[PDB]
């Protein structure tokens, strides 16, 4: 709310497609144009030619005379938003007029490289509170509804990268000295991600001080039949690692 | 290249004005124009189902006459043309 | 006959007879005469034939006076192409087509208003000996308006450089021509002349500008050989996991055949929901995405 200047228009990919135009909303209209107005977004600016962009929406198969389809995308977003943030060079399409803060893409990278900086710092009070900015910024899931199999890498990728995000948060809320609302945000998403090992050695390193063994071994072995099910395998060695040194119960990490 | 399946492929016979005649391919889905280049010559095909000059003509580029017509009007043609002849009579 | 056909066209434009005012005026008549007389003669009226015959005559006698005119005129097209040559375009070539432009000039021509031929051809010789010298002086074509803009703006420059002692910033230039800087910086980018590629290096005689360039079209075997290898991993590790959901990954991104399919296509000939073959996709896509199955993908990006 601090940060609302006066004719200041926000863009959001975290969350859904929407448009905010000093507080009203803009329609944003037909999936294949939130797409098309993600694919612009993502690229930070880029003059990108119609063959990428079709490409983008649609992949191996567009139909074959859908370049003036394009065309009228454009146009759409042309007379929704304003008509110069949008300019075209050479059949190429591109976004400009982006100040500080109208993308909470990029302001999800200033905030990640802020945090980085204050761990790098030693500084905690100013890194929580940048990650607790950071996770405000997702809403639900990333791309709700676009199509494009362009739109499924950076889905994946974004899941990714909040993956690590929320990793490195719960490890410096642990070493910080939290627990209870981390052993919360790890059970939640074990329950939402069964097969992520990295999430289960947080889950083994945060009960393993919280005061809780039983079930952090039952969900170790739970985890271990799963793995040998569907892959078969042997999980990696730093886990056996974390799992050996709990044995003996070294106070040492406390 | 293995196990690609290509698309399958037409044979359409094109004929020019001077009787060469050569066969190459089109796609099914693609659409088959009735006009197209001689591989031997050069020369305008033809004789693919329906066809015709759609309009050869292509506004010819103009010739003296036409440059003279905007020099020149009606009967300062008649006139100029009586006048040469008259010129021939003197001299012959 | 020998080299230097320059020395030889001279001799061959001769002894032309030049022509003092009432000689050429007369000719001009003459040309009028022949010009009338074919176009009556292209008339598709029936008519006496000896005056067929007098019109044809009077036709070749326009003719015959056209021709003269032109080797009468062939001086001043040498006197006017010799003074825009040695400018990436031959100088017989510009003579050649100096001519086109004086036989276009000629036949626009009337007597009426009565002046000399220089002031009326001249017009047309530095129009056609420009316009040739736009359209086929460099490699690559320019249009005839776009080198106009750009020789303008070099002739403008070259005036600055003259005018100040300095080279001017390229926004003075264009703020002083009203175009945008950036397009003063894309003609300038698209005014140069190409280098050739057998150009010696040094004293070197062998060693020429030509083997020095590599291409980027070329297939490097490393990448095939890492193409191949992929194929082949990405074959075994499909045959790693199960054989069901080996089929529903290879039909997602179409790996079997060139053509991706839809959730909703490959609905049919198995027979299950949206919800449950994007369940299975999903499924298979976080199993590959665990870190057991990477190290055999993540290097190969």
């Amino acid at each position: 709310a601090e940060e609302e200047e006066s004719g200041a228009l926000r863009f959001g990919v975290l969350g859904p497609v929407r448009a905010w135009r000093d507080g009203e909303t803009l329609a944003t209209g037909s999936p294949q144009q939130r797409a098309l107005l993600a694919a612009l977004l993502l690229r930070e600016g880029r003059t990108a030619t119609a063959g990428e962009l079709i490409d983008a929406l649609w992949g191996e198969e567009p139909p074959s005379q859908a370049l003036a389809a394009v065309r009228t995308y454009a146009s759409r977003l042309r007379k929704v938003l304003d008509p110069g943030v949008l300019v075209s060079e050479s059949g190429g399409y591109a976004v400009r007029g982006l100040a500080e803060g109208a993308l909470d893409l990029a302001r999800a990278q200033d905030l990640a490289s802020a945090a980085e900086k204050a761990r790098s710092a030693g500084d905690l009070c100013h890194a929580r509170d940048l990650l607790r900015r950071a996770l405000d910024l997702w809403d639900g899931e990333v791309l709700a509804g676009v199509p494009g199999p362009y739109a499924q890498t950076q889905r994946v990728r974004l899941g990714e990268w909040r993956l690590q995000l929320l990793e490195t948060r719960l490890d410096m809320d642990l070493d910080q000295g939290c627990h209870a609302e981390a052993v919360s945000e790890l059970t939640a998403l074990t329950a939402a991600h069964p097969l992520r090992e990295r999430l289960r050695e947080l889950l083994m390193l945060a009960l393993y001080r919280s005061g809780r063994q039983a079930e952090a071994l039952a969900v170790y072995a739970d985890t271990r039949r799963l793995l040998a099910d569907e892959l078969g395998v042997d999980p990696r060695p730093g886990l056996q690692e974390l799992q050996q040194r709990i044995l003996q119960a070294d106070p040492a990490l406390a | 290249d293995r196990g690609i399946d290509l698309a399958p492929r037409q044979a359409v016979e094109y004929a020019c004005e001077k009787g060469h005649r050569f066969e190459m391919p089109f796609s099914v889905e693609a659409e088959i124009p009735p006009e197209w280049e001689c591989k031997v010559c050069g020369a305008q095909a033809l004789l693919v189902d329906g066809d015709g000059p759609e309009e050869k003509k292509a506004k010819p580029a103009r010739t003296h006459w036409d440059m003279l017509m905007e020099r020149r009007t009606r009967e300062e043609l008649e006139e100029v043309l009586e006048e040469r002849l008259a010129v021939l009579r003197s001299g012959a | 006959a020998t080299a230097d056909p320059v020395k030889d066209y001279l001799k061959q434009i001769g002894k032309v007879p030049l022509l003092n005012a009432e000689q050429e005026v007369e000719l001009a008549k003459r040309i009028e005469a022949g010009l009338f007389a074919e176009d009556k003669l292209a008339n598709s009226d029936k008519l006496a034939p000896k005056l067929k015959r007098e019109l044809e005559i009077i036709a070749e006698d326009g003719r015959r006076a056209k021709n003269h005119l032109l080797e009468a005129n062939l001086r001043l097209v040498v006197s006017l192409a010799k003074r825009y040559t040695g400018r990436g375009m031959l100088f017989l070539d510009l003579i050649q087509e100096g001519n086109l432009g004086l036989i276009r000039a000629v036949e626009k021509f009337d007597y009426t208003k009565g002046y000399k031929f220089s002031t009326y051809a001249t017009w047309w010789i530095r129009q056609a000996i420009t316009r040739a010298m736009a359209d086929q002086a460099r490699t690559i074509r320019i249009p005839v308006h776009m080198v106009e803009v750009i020789n303008k703006l070099a002739r403008v420059q070259r005036q600055m450089l003259q005018d100040l002692g300095r080279e001017p910033t390229p926004e003075e230039l264009a703020k002083e021509l009203d175009m945008t800087p950036e397009k003063v910086i894309e003609v300038q980018k698209y005014g140069r002349e190409p280098i050739s590629l057998h150009t010696p290096l040094g004293e070197d005689g062998d060693s020429e500008f030509g083997d020095l360039i590599e291409d980027s079209e070329a297939v490097v075997p490393a990448d095939a050989v890492s193409f191949t290898l992929l194929q082949e991993q990405l074959h075994s590790v499909l045959d790693t996991l199960s054989e069901r959901e080996a089929g529903v990954v290879s039909m997602r991104f179409g790996l079997t055949d060139g053509q991706p399919k839809t959730l909703d296509e490959i609905g049919k000939v198995y027979g299950v929901t949206r919800e449950r073959i994007r369940q299975i996709e999903s499924k298979t896509m976080s199993k590959l995405r665990h870190p057991s199955r990477s190290q055999v993908l993540r290097d190969y990006l």
